[PDB]
């Protein structure tokens, strides 16, 4: 734990890059949180929504 | 059944045909919430209740 300096921007970059990419399973509202999904069952009018 | 006591069946294990519903000429309401009436042919359900 020397280089906690250096250790700490790696930690808080990947850590921000892990949450990126966490915030797409995340539904915001939607009946799923995956475009495919979405498109797969419901039509143009209602999958725009 | 009456409406009070509804039969209820599970269905699973199967392959689903929804020819029935497209084919059929006595439906006066067929509506569909969260899915398309369309698509219902292109998609795996984990389980159906009828």
């Amino acid at each position: 734990s020397a280089l906690g300096k250096l250790q700490d921007v790696v930690n808080q970059n990947a850590q921000a890059l892990n949450t990126l990419v966490k915030q797409l399973s995340s539904n915001f509202g939607a009946i799923s949180s995956v475009l495919n999904d979405i498109l797969s069952r419901l039509d143009p009018p209602e999958a725009e929504v | 059944a009456s409406v009070y006591a509804w039969n209820r069946k599970r269905i699973s294990n199967c392959v689903a045909d929804y020819s029935v519903l497209y084919n059929s000429a006595s439906f006066s309401t067929f509506k569909c919430y969260g899915v398309s009436p369309t698509k219902l042919n292109d998609l795996c359900f984990t389980n159906v209740y009828a």
